[PDB]
Formats: C-alpha cells, sequence, structure tokens
C-alpha cells in the first residue's frame, strides 16, 4: 500500500494495525524475512524498518490503469531526454 | 672451418658480454675443469672479475661431509 | 629540499665554510624541524647517535629542539625568541627569519590543537604560553589565513576543531598550479608570432 | 589550443613538388621489369 | 604521535575515534605533472623565445 | 580514405614472412637486416611498425621473395627455453652440501645479493660483478 | 541450458537467396530450412544450411511435408565433405510465427536434442536486430493445459569468424562509422540506445491494450515482474547518492581538465616546429 | 677418451668437445636413472681422471 | 536440533534447556549424552561450547537484519549482563567475523555502517543492470501471450 | 579472383593475337608478374569482373553486424573506472617527464638525425597525445552515460 516514495513503516504502527505487543512484533518481521516475503531492513533505536522488496501479488483491470499512467508519462522522458541527444548530437554523426 | 666456427661462437659471446649497462640483473655463472685451456681475453674485467677455485678439504670440512652423507 | 640534501650528516665533513660541525648540525635541525613530521621526528634526529651527541655540547639547542618532542610548550617560546633573534643576527637567514617561525608558530599550535576537539582557549595562556588575547589576535589571523584547521568559539570561551578530508585542501592547490601554467603558457602563446 | 592550431598554418607554403618517383628511373624500372618479363 | 588516531575529550574523557583512507592517489600524481609541464614550456624559451 | 588504405599495406605480412634480424638503417624508414640464411641485406619496411619497437635482438620478419620488413617479433630462442620450473628442479637443498661455508655464502654475495638488494651496490657504489668463474679438481 | 546462438552471415544470407528463388510463386510460401552446425562450450553455433521442399494450403493448415530422403541425401553429402558440420536444428522464415512450427519442432526432434529455429527477416526494417531464435519448453501445469508447450526466446546475435569478415568487409564498400573515439558510442549506443529503450517502453503499452477489450486471459503470469519493475524502479535524488555523484564527477573533470591543459601545450610545440620551417626557410630557398 | 692435452694437433680439439658433451650427459644435471653404463679398456692409463 | 540451526531466531537459552537439556537422559540414546553430562569439565565445555553456539546463532542474524539496536535490547536478548555482552561483542570483531560499531554512552550499536564512498551509486547501477534485464524480461514474453489468441 | 579462360595454342602457332578488343573495358586491370610467369596469357587470359548487390542485401547486413544492445547504457565497472583513471596517469607522469626531457635537446644536431636517431628508445610526444585521447574517450562516455540514467530512470 505505501508508495515507492516512503514504504519505511513503524512498530507502533505494527502494534496499531496487528494490535500486537511491542516485544513481539520483530520476532513476526524476523520471520517473514526468514520467509522471505518480504525483503527490508530493521532499525530498532528508531523504531522504524526500511522495507524494500515484498511479495508480488495479483491485482484486477484497476491496477492496470494505474501502472499505464505510470508509465505514459515514463515514455515522454525519454522522448524528451533523447530529442535533445538527436538534436545536440545532430552533426557529431550524419 | 670447424675452427673458424668456434672462433665466431666466442666472437659472439665477447661482444654480448660487452653489451651490457650494468642496469639489468643478469648473471652469468661459467663452470670448467681446467682453467688452463682459457684464454685470458676472456678473463678480462668487464666481462670477468671472480674466480672461485673448489680446493679439496682436508679434515675439517671433510668430517661434515660424513656427518651429512651418514 | 634542504634538509634533503642535509639528510646523512655523516659523511659531512669539518668543512671550510662551516668550520664548525656543529654549526651545520644547527643548520640541519632548523630547516629538518619544519621538514619533517613526528614519525621522521620520532626516529631520525631522535636515535642517531651522530646527532645526539654533537648537539650534546648544545644547551640551547637540545632544548629548544627537545622542548617540541617532550610537549614542553611554554619554554619552547623561550628558546624561541633566542633562534630566532640569532635567525634574524644570521647570514643567509635572515632572508627568511620572519618566515621561519611563523612556521614554527603555526606548527606548534596544530600539534596541540590536533589532540583534543573540546580544549578551550583560557587553557593555552598557563599552559602553553601567556596572553589569552594574544593568543586571539594570533589565531584569528591564521583560521583567517586559511590555515590551522579548527574553528574558535568565543562567548563560551572555547576552542572547537573540525577534520577536513583531503577532497578540498588538496584540490585548491590543483587550481592554484593551473592558474600559473594557464598564465604561463597564455603568456607565451601572446609573446610569440607577435 | 584552437589558436595554436588557427595561427599555424601559414608557414604551409613554398611546398614546391611532390616528385612521385622519376620519369627516368621510372622508364627505366619499366625497361627492368621488361627484362624480368623476357626472362 | 599518529600511530592511532581520533580525538580526545576532557570534560568526561570520551574518545571519538573514525577511520577512512582519503583519495591521496588521484590529485598529487595528476599535479607533479604541471609542475613538469611548467619546467616544458621554461624550455619552450630556449628554443621558441630566443629563437623567432 | 586513409583508414581504408592504412589496413591495405599488410597484405605482404600473411603467413610466409621472413625470418631475419635487424641490425641497423642508413636513414629514416629504410634498413639493413641479416636473414636467417646467411647473408645480409639492404631492405625496406613497412611504415606501422612502431620504429622504437627495434634494435636489441628481437627477430624482424622478412618476406620470402620479396624480402623487406614485415613485422617485429617477441623474442626467440630453442636452446633451453626456460627452465620449466616444474619438474626442472634437481632438488638439492643447501643442506646437502656439507662444508662450503666460505663458497656458499660468497657466491651468494655475487649472484642473488645484487639481485635483490640492488640499490646496496647501487648506494655504496662497489661495481657488482657480471660474471663469475668457478673452477677446481672434478667432483 | 542453452547461452545463446552464433549466427554467420553466410547462412544469413543463405535463407535470403531462397527466398528470391522461390519468391517467384507469389502468392504465398515460407522458407522452412535444415539449420546445420555445432554448439561448444554451451554456445549455440550456426554455420551451414539448405532448405527442405515445403509446401501449406490455407484450408486446414495443420499439414506439413518435408523430403525426409532430401534431408538423408543432402546432409550425407554435407557430413562426406564435411565431418565437422552437422545438425543443429532447423529454421523457418518467420514474418509471425506461423502455426505449423509447434510441430515442425517435434517432427524433427529425433534428429537434434535442442531441435532450435532461426526466425529470419525478409523486409528489413527495424531499429534492431532481426534475427530470432526460439527453444522447446513443454510444462505440465496446474493451470493451462494438460499437453502444454510453448516456445521460449534464448537471445540472438551475430557471430563473427576471421574469415568471412573479410568477405563481408568486403561486401559493404558503402558506409562504415569507424575510428571509435569520442563519437562511436555516442550513435552507436546513445543516440540508439534510448531508442533501444523506446520499442521495450512499448512493447508493455502493447501489452497494456486488455484493459477491458483485449484478449481473455488477464494476467497470471505477466505482472509479478511489472509490479517488480516499479518496485525495482531506482533510488530517488536525497542521499549523499546526490554527494557522491557530485564527487566523482568532481573528480573526473580533473582528469579532463589535465588533458585538457597537456593538449594545448602540445600544439604549442607543433607552432613552434612550424615557424622553425619558416623563418630557416623564407630567407634560405626565397 | 684421452685424458686432455695442451691443445698440438687440429683433429683433438673437436674430440675434446666430443668428450666433454658425454661427462657433461653422464651426471650433469640429470637423474641418471636405470640407464647403467659398463666400460673397458686394455690400458686405463689415457684417460681422463674427470672421467 | 539441527532445524533450529537451519532456521531463524532461536529461543534464548533457558526457553531451550527447559525442552532439550532433559531428554539427553532419556530414550534410548544416553551414552554421548553422557559424554555431554557426565564429565562436568569436558561436558562443562560443551555446556558452555552449545552456550557459545546459541549466543551466537543470535549474533549472526541480529548483524544481519538490525541495522541499529540498543545494548541493552540485545544484552536482554542474550539474557546476561551488558558488560559480558561487551566481552562477547569484543573477541568476535577482533576476529572480525562479525562486524559492529559498539558504544559505552549512549548504548547505540550498530552492525554493517562503513563510510561507503562508492557503493551508493555502485549498487545504483547494479539496480540499473538488473532494472534493464528485468524489462528485457517482459519484452519477449508479451508477443507470443498475443500469438497464442491472436494468431489465425 | 580474377576468373580466366583458355586461349587457343593453335593460333600460337599462327602468332596471330587474339581477342581483338573493341572496347576499353578489359585492359584495365594489370596482370600480376607472378601470373606472368605462368600461362595467363599464352594460354589463358583474364575477365574484368563486378558484383550484383541491391538494397534488400545491403541493409539486412548493414544493420545486423556491429550491433549493441544496452551496453552503452551502463556505468563500466563503478569502482574500476576511476581506479583505471590513476592506472594511467602515475606513468603518464614519467611519460610527461619524458617530454620535460626530449625537449631539451632542441636548438642541437638537425631534426633529421631526430628522425633516425629515436629508433631505439620511445618518444614522449607520440605516447604522451596516445593517452590524452585514451584518458578522455575513457571519461566522457561513462560521465556522459552516467548522467542520462538519472533523467530517464525516475
Ligand atoms: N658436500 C659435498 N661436497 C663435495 N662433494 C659432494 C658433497 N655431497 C655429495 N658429493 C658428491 O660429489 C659429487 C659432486 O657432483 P658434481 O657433479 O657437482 O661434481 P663436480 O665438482 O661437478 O665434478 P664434475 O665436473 O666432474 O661433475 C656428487 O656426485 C656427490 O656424490
Amino acid at each position: 500500500t505505501r508508495p515507492a516514495n516512503h514504504r519505511q513503516l513503524t512498530f507502533e504502527e505494527i502494534a496499531k494495525s496487528a494490535k500486537i505487543t511491542v516485544n513481539e512484533v520483530e520476532l513476526l518481521v524476523m520471520k517473514a524475512l526468514s520467509v522471505g516475503l518480504v525483503k527490508g531492513s530493521i532499525d530498532e533505536v528508531d523504531k522504524r524498518v526500511h522495507m524494500t522488496w515484498v511479495q508480488p501479488r495479483v491485482l484486477d483491470l484497476q491496477q492496470i490503469k494505474g501502472m499505464k499512467d505510470r508509465l505514459e508519462f515514463w515514455c515522454t522522458d525519454v522522448k524528451s531526454m533523447e530529442m535533445l541527444v538527436e538534436h545536440q548530437a545532430h552533426d557529431i554523426l550524419t | 672451418g670447424a675452427d673458424r666456427e668456434v672462433q665466431r661462437i666466442l666472437l659472439e659471446l665477447l661482444n654480448q658480454m660487452d653489451g651490457f649497462d650494468q642496469n639489468v640483473n643478469v648473471k652469468v655463472i661459467m663452470a670448467t675443469n681446467r682453467a688452463d685451456t682459457l684464454d685470458p681475453a676472456l678473463l678480462r674485467p668487464g666481462r670477468l672479475d671472480r674466480k672461485i677455485e673448489f680446493p679439496l678439504p682436508d679434515r675439517r670440512q671433510k668430517r661434515l661431509i660424513f656427518s651429512t652423507i651418514t | 629540499q634542504a634538509a634533503e640534501l642535509f639528510l646523512d650528516t655523516v659523511s659531512t665533513f669539518t668543512s671550510y665554510e662551516l668550520m664548525d660541525y656543529k654549526t651545520f648540525v644547527t643548520y640541519t635541525v632548523y630547516v629538518s624541524m619544519i621538514a619533517l613530521e613526528r614519525p621522521d621526528l620520532r626516529e631520525k634526529v631522535i636515535k642517531g647517535a651522530e646527532i645526539l651527541e654533537v648537539l650534546h655540547s648544545l644547551p640551547a639547542v637540545r632544548q629548544y629542539l627537545f622542548s617540541l618532542y617532550e610537549c614542553r610548550y611554554s619554554v619552547f617560546f623561550q628558546s624561541l625568541a633566542v633562534v630566532e633573534q640569532e635567525m634574524k643576527k644570521d647570514w643567509l637567514f635572515a632572508p627568511h627569519y620572519r618566515y621561519y617561525v611563523r612556521e614554527m608558530r603555526i606548527h606548534a599550535y596544530s600539534q596541540l590543537l590536533e589532540s583534543y576537539r573540546s580544549l578551550t582557549l583560557g587553557y593555552m595562556a598557563e599552559a602553553f604560553g601567556v596572553g589569552v588575547e594574544f593568543i586571539d589576535q594570533e589565531l584569528s589571523r591564521f583560521i583567517a589565513a586559511g590555515r590551522l584547521h579548527c574553528k574558535i568559539d568565543k562567548v563560551n570561551e572555547i576552542v572547537e576543531t573540525n577534520r577536513p578530508d583531503s577532497k578540498n585542501w588538496q584540490y585548491q592547490e590543483t587550481i592554484k598550479k593551473g592558474d600559473l601554467l594557464l598564465n604561463r603558457v597564455q603568456k607565451l602563446s601572446r609573446v610569440i608570432n607577435m | 589550443h584552437n589558436m595554436s592550431v588557427k595561427a599555424m598554418r601559414f608557414p604551409p607554403k613554398s611546398y614546391n613538388k611532390d616528385l612521385e618517383s622519376a620519369e627516368e628511373r621510372r622508364e627505366r624500372e619499366q625497361q627492368d621489369l621488361e627484362f624480368a618479363k623476357e626472362m | 604521535d599518529k600511530k592511532f588516531h581520533g580525538i580526545l575529550d576532557q570534560g568526561e574523557g570520551v574518545l571519538i575515534i573514525f577511520d577512512e583512507p582519503p583519495v591521496d592517489k588521484t590529485y598529487e600524481a595528476a599535479l607533479e605533472t604541471i609542475q613538469n609541464m611548467s619546467k616544458v614550456v621554461d624550455s619552450l624559451y630556449n628554443k621558441a623565445k630566443k629563437l623567432t | 580514405e586513409f583508414l581504408h588504405a592504412q589496413e591495405e599495406v599488410k597484405r605482404i605480412q600473411s603467413i610466409p614472412l621472413v625470418i631475419g634480424q635487424f641490425l641497423e638503417a642508413v636513414d629514416q624508414n629504410t634498413a639493413i637486416v641479416g636473414s636467417t640464411t646467411g647473408s645480409n641485406y639492404y631492405v625496406r619496411i613497412l611504415s606501422t611498425i612502431d620504429r622504437e619497437l627495434l634494435k636489441p635482438n628481437a627477430s624482424v620478419a622478412l618476406h620470402k621473395h620479396s624480402n623487406a620488413l614485415v613485422d617485429v617479433l617477441p623474442p626467440e630462442a630453442d636452446s633451453s627455453i626456460m627452465m620449466l620450473t616444474s619438474d626442472q628442479k634437481p632438488d638439492v637443498m643447501y643442506a646437502d652440501i656439507g662444508g662450503m661455508d666460505i663458497q656458499k655464502q660468497e657466491v651468494r654475495e655475487a649472484v642473488e645479493l645484487p639481485l635483490t638488494h640492488f640499490e646496496l651496490y647501487k648506494q655504496i657504489g662497489i661495481d657488482p660483478p657480471r660474471g663469475v668463474l668457478m673452477y677446481g679438481p672434478p667432483g | 541450458a542453452v547461452q545463446k546462438v552464433v549466427v554467420h552471415p553466410l547462412v544469413l544470407l543463405s535463407v535470403v537467396d531462397h527466398f528470391n528463388r522461390i519468391g517467384k510463386v507469389g502468392n504465398q510460401k515460407r522458407v522452412v530450412g535444415v539449420l546445420l552446425g555445432s554448439w561448444q562450450k554451451k554456445v549455440l553455433d550456426v554455420s551451414n544450411s539448405f532448405a527442405v521442399p515445403f509446401d501449406e494450403d490455407d484450408k486446414d493448415d495443420s499439414v506439413w511435408f518435408l523430403d525426409h530422403d532430401y534431408l538423408e541425401n543432402m546432409y550425407g553429402m554435407f557430413k562426406k565433405v564435411n565431418a565437422r558440420e552437422r545438425i543443429v536444428g532447423w529454421y523457418h522464415t518467420g514474418p509471425k510465427l506461423h502455426k505449423n512450427d509447434i510441430a515442425i519442432n517435434e517432427l524433427m526432434k529425433r534428429y537434434c536434442p535442442n531441435s532450435v529455429l532461426v526466425i529470419i527477416d525478409v523486409k528489413p526494417k527495424d531499429l534492431g536486430l532481426p534475427t530470432e531464435a526460439y527453444i522447446s519448453v513443454e510444462e505440465v501445469h496446474d493451470d493451462g493445459t494438460p499437453t502444454s508447450k510453448t516456445f521460449e526466446h534464448v537471445t540472438s546475435e551475430i557471430g563473427a569468424e576471421e574469415a568471412e569478415e573479410v568477405g563481408v568487409e568486403h561486401l559493404l564498400r558503402d558506409i562504415k562509422d569507424t575510428t571509435v573515439g569520442t563519437l562511436s558510442q555516442r550513435i552507436t549506443n546513445q543516440v540508439h540506445g534510448l531508442k533501444g529503450l523506446n520499442s521495450k517502453l512499448l512493447d508493455i503499452r502493447s501489452y497494456l491494450e486488455k484493459v477491458a477489450t483485449g484478449k481473455l486471459p488477464i494476467n497470471h503470469q505477466i505482472i509479478y515482474q511489472l509490479q517488480d519493475v516499479f518496485n525495482l524502479l531506482p533510488d530517488v535524488s536525497l542521499q549523499e547518492f546526490v554527494k557522491a555523484f557530485y564527487l566523482k564527477t568532481n573528480d573526473q573533470m580533473v582528469v579532463v581538465y589535465l588533458a585538457s591543459l597537456i593538449r594545448s601545450v602540445v600544439a604549442l610545440h607543433n607552432l613552434i616546429n612550424n615557424k622553425i620551417a619558416n623563418r630557416d626557410a623564407e630567407k634560405k630557398e626565397g | 677418451g684421452g685424458r686432455r692435452f695442451s691443445e698440438g694437433t687440429s683433429a683433438d680439439r673437436e674430440i675434446q668437445r666430443t668428450l666433454m658433451e658425454l661427462l657433461n650427459q653422464m651426471d650433469g644435471f640429470d637423474t641418471l636413472h636405470r640407464v647403467k653404463m659398463i666400460m673397458a679398456t686394455n690400458r686405463p692409463d689415457t684417460l681422463d681422471p674427470a672421467l | 536440533l539441527l532445524k533450529l540451526f537451519t532456521t531463524m531466531e532461536l529461543m534464548r537459552w533457558s526457553t531451550l534447556v527447559e525442552d532439550y537439556g532433559m531428554e539427553l537422559r532419556k530414550g534410548s540414546l544416553e551414552s554421548p549424552a553422557t559424554d555431554v553430562f557426565g564429565s562436568t569439565e569436558e561436558g562443562e565445555k560443551r555446556w558452555k561450547d552449545l552456550k557459545n553456539r546459541v549466543v551466537e546463532h543470535n549474533i549472526r542474524i541480529m548483524a544481519k537484519y538490525y541495522t541499529r539496536i540498543t545494548m541493552k535490547r540485545m544484552a536482554q536478548l542474550l539474557d546476561l549482563s551488558v558488560d559480558e555482552s561487551e566481552a562477547f561483542l569484543s573477541n568476535l570483531v577482533v576476529n572480525k567475523t562479525i562486524f559492529a560499531k559498539v558504544d559505552r554512552l549512549a548504548g547505540i550499536i550498530n552492525f554493517q555502517r562503513p563510510k561507503d564512498p562508492n557503493n551508493l551509486l555502485n549498487d545504483w547501477s547494479q539496480k540499473l543492470n538488473s532494472l534493464m534485464s528485468l524489462v528485457n524480461k517482459t519484452t519477449h514474453l508479451i508477443a507470443k501471450e498475443e500469438m497464442i489468441h491472436n494468431l489465425q | 579472383i580474377d576468373a580466366f579462360r583458355l586461349i587457343n595454342a593453335n593460333m600460337m602457332v599462327l602468332g596471330h593475337e587474339p581477342r581483338q578488343t573493341t572496347s576499353n573495358l578489359g585492359h584495365l586491370n594489370k596482370p600480376s608478374i607472378q601470373a606472368l610467369i605462368h600461362g595467363l596469357n599464352r594460354h589463358y587470359y583474364s575477365i574484368t569482373i563486378n558484383y550484383r548487390k541491391n538494397e534488400l542485401e545491403q541493409k539486412m547486413l548493414l544493420n545486423l553486424h556491429k550491433k549493441s544492445w544496452m551496453e552503452g547504457l551502463t556505468l563500466q565497472d563503478y569502482s574500476e573506472h576511476c581506479k583505471h583513471n590513476e592506472s594511467v596517469v602515475k606513468e603518464m607522469l614519467e611519460l610527461a617527464k619524458n617530454y620535460n626531457k626530449a625537449v631539451e635537446e632542441e636548438d642541437k644536431m638537425t631534426p633529421e638525425q631526430l628522425a633516425i636517431k629515436n629508433v631505439g628508445k620511445q618518444d614522449p610526444k607520440r605516447h604522451l597525445e596516445e593517452h590524452v585521447d585514451v584518458l578522455m574517450t575513457s571519461n566522457i562516455v561513462q560521465c556522459l552515460a552516467a548522467m542520462l540514467d538519472t533523467v530517464v530512470f525516475k
């Protein structure tokens, strides 16, 4: 659910969404890393975890709209940056 | 001709010992039986300076060979 | 390069131009104390029997050298005025007696100051050399001169330090030499071909 | 660098003759190749 | 004596210890090239400035 | 166009390349060699050879008919290649030679000590020996 | 199992000349042939080939024929002239994956274990390499059919040979952007490279056409990788990643500044080498 | 075999070379194993002591 | 037993020895277990070498997954002194088999924290190469998925 | 290649020169002296040839021989690029000291002697501008290729 912006949750949030105490969530997430459904790191002193890779799930025809749109303006970045390459690199080779 | 060839053998090595410049570490070790049948022009300095005879041990280094072999 | 040409002090002889060999010893120690750091000083000039016994005849220079080595900071300025004043009167050091001790100051400052970080400013008067405002105006012209890598606090009365990685200071001399040689080749290029 | 390129191509001058080989030695080389073809 | 490096505190005696090998090989070994080349351009006076 | 002709000249190389040896050159880009056939020749070059890769004793390359310089060679010797170092030591130890304290240390002084500690002989400047002759009764 | 393939220009032209020699049929005929060669060190090799007689009718297109007598005799000739040369698979002319190319490979699997196919191009236009090879994998999986088999494309490239480069470079004579300096990579992979990313960008846009309108199977095995693309989308500009980027860039223009500083002095030495050719020549000759 | 010479005639030069090839080939830098040499003479007086 | 040292975090030592320090007398297997019990000095080396492996099996995966942990939390997961915890974390990093940078003013220790001048953009380039291989993976898989439904 | 064909040796006995040139098309390539040793003419003749190619073949071999894939969109061993960037500069210093050597014997013996005389030992001039090209092309490519991916990738 968390985007590629942060995806860094906290043990208080695990204690909120899973109603399980502070001294068990680390034993939970070490098991999640041992299974390998998730891949990230664990800070203990700031009570946050840097989740990086998650197990990929399935999705309906609504998520391909968002993946469609995030593909869409990623096209014109390649168009725009390559446009400088053919324009400024014009006379370098015919 | 068999002697002229050997003459040309000695001329080449006599040149190539002078083709050095003290910078390369190429050391020539030469071992013979009789020093009598040799040219002293081979034994000039710049080519040959160190001469090592192997004299016979008498008692002292002699017993060490007995220790090592026995 | 002067101390490096003065590296041996063994094959150097009872000369004609320094008829005292000990005068040559004083010259090579006066240039070496700037020229080399502690490792070289804690191996080279401290373990030489040929260098120790000739300044064994010297009361002043033995004390003037060892006071920096034994961290005898306050007495170092005393013989510093002596050796600097003699250097002012001396031939061939008279071009640079003014440049010598201002290197000796910033060397003796940086040696002590790169030990601590939280060392205050009113510590150096009684342990290092008297005059708090003298230390003030003397360090202000050195941090302000662009060396003596630290940052002094004033009204909480403490001297802070920092550490620069060799990424800016090693770069500064590169832009200096680049501007120098660019001035050189541009000047020559204006000279030749009219 | 470019000024050391552009203030540089005036001493190209008096490049009078790049003779290929010769005329007499070329005819003599053709005669020697003719002798090689006859032999 | 620079055999070990760090810092020393006087209020309580905390030794902040840190190390990284800095970039040394890159800048100076390209820097002495400059003072070679300045000697080359000074040698260009011995064939250019005196001559033409 | 000059890059096209730049590769074209090496057709003379091929396989049958004359195996001579460089001796000297009269001038720029024309030299004198001595073939492995026994005779000497006044030969031409090929231009792409770096001329600063010349003149030790490295064997040059010659065309078998037109007989000019083709290509420089890495060195070669058939004699005893290089003492192949694996099954080539005669596994005699220093301890196997008893009673040669003078000469064993003395040849170490002359042969492998300037080999390793070259700058001591350079710094004191005592002219380390070029070659060494050793002799005596057999056995 | 199979790393990659090696394709020569001799067989590459030696399919297209067959497309010329059966191009007189006009209507429709596909160049299907037997692919010969080796594979060593798990690197696939393609050296020689021929083409088998083949016809195909549009009604009931599940019928193929290869003259196996022609397959035996000419390949026995090829073994006799070249015992090193052997079978490596087959090929078809491959415009758009014709349907008999699921059981041609099963027809002649009894000769080569990895009886690999090669799709070629007869109308050459793209921004890449129109050379293709699949590999046969079969699957008894949970979904799909119980008997399920789908080809999988192993990567494809044009291997060279020191013999054939003389003839290839001889037959070009047209344009060749060699003298690889500061500009060859700029066009072979920087002008052309981002446009190489253009087509792979546009291919998932071509899969994207099934939002509510395209084909009936939806995702299953397409979207874990697509999720992994946006998941593995690289790091944003906040870290010392910025400062290390500035650091190493700022280190690189030291070297560029150095060599740039040397070059003008080099051409200045070349200038004095020309003024010496000016002033001590004009008085001498006149 | 010979003893040696002080190099009188021109013939015994290369014969001394032929003999000194033999002496080095006997026990010079080689594991002389399984190759047994049996010799014979009428006078062992004209022989090299190195032989 | 081998499952415990193949798998993830171990239940300290007291939560283990109450479950397995008793079957070493039971069953029909008690004799090399009595080579663990009966000798009390070799056996003591087995209680303390067993204690070494169970106190170490924490430390490996702690170094793996724990970016920065407090000293008291780890010493609580070792059920012993903070000083004995420092003796455990000294002789392993002078062994340098587990790298850590511990604290003794705030107790803020951490694992695998170098300066990294290079691995930021270096591992970033690794992410680039894996990204371009990943987008190369789907591309040749799409067109055959179209060919199995819209061929003829 | 030079495709040949027999000529009649009967006409050689006749002393009659064959083949009756009506076009300046055959006497364009000159025959070799080695085939002139043989019977190329006395018994055979040369033929001028060319080759038949078309755009159907030119594009499909031009666009396919030396083509990269995503190679220039990489970083080229990001720890070792700068390491190599010292691994050239370090001996480039001493080669610049040879450039601080060889200029100093100018205004001396004429440079044609400085052409023959330098065939045993290396020059700083050519070897110098070699590594300027090497260090330049090794750096600017990885520099620009490093900076496109910041724009393209997020
Ligand atoms: N420590 C020793 N000192 C002298 N001789 C020894 C020693 N140990 C063994 N020997 C014997 O002396 C012989 C030395 O062999 P080597 O071939 O070196 O003799 P040499 O001096 O070269 O005489 P030649 O030139 O006739 O071979 C060996 O055969 C060995 O049996």
